[PDB]
């Protein structure tokens, strides 16, 4: 109804992981194990 | 409409602070967040302008 982000865009924000950690789907970590 | 986490460094005029606590009064009702209180589109970029 209102006009705001999450109402724009309606999405648990719990489906998303912390930035930086290891659980980013990026985190150098990530790229690691891609390349292993 | 009216921010408690100012630090005591900040002084201000008893006429200063309540006209901005009504600005953003305004600003609010002009985003339309409360509930009803429409404004007419002029009367919206008059404030806006």
């Amino acid at each position: 109804k209102l006009p705001e982000y999450n109402q724009l865009f309606p999405e648990p924000w719990d489906n998303f992981c912390r930035p930086g950690a290891i659980e980013a789907l990026d985190s150098p970590a990530s790229y690691l194990l891609d390349l292993y | 409409l009216l921010d408690t986490q100012v630090s005591a460094k900040v002084i201000t005029s008893r006429l200063s602070l309540v006209t901005q606590s009504v600005q953003q009064y305004i600003n609010r009702i002009a985003l339309n967040l409360e509930p009803g209180l429409s404004i007419n589109q002029q009367e919206a970029t008059d404030w806006e302008e």
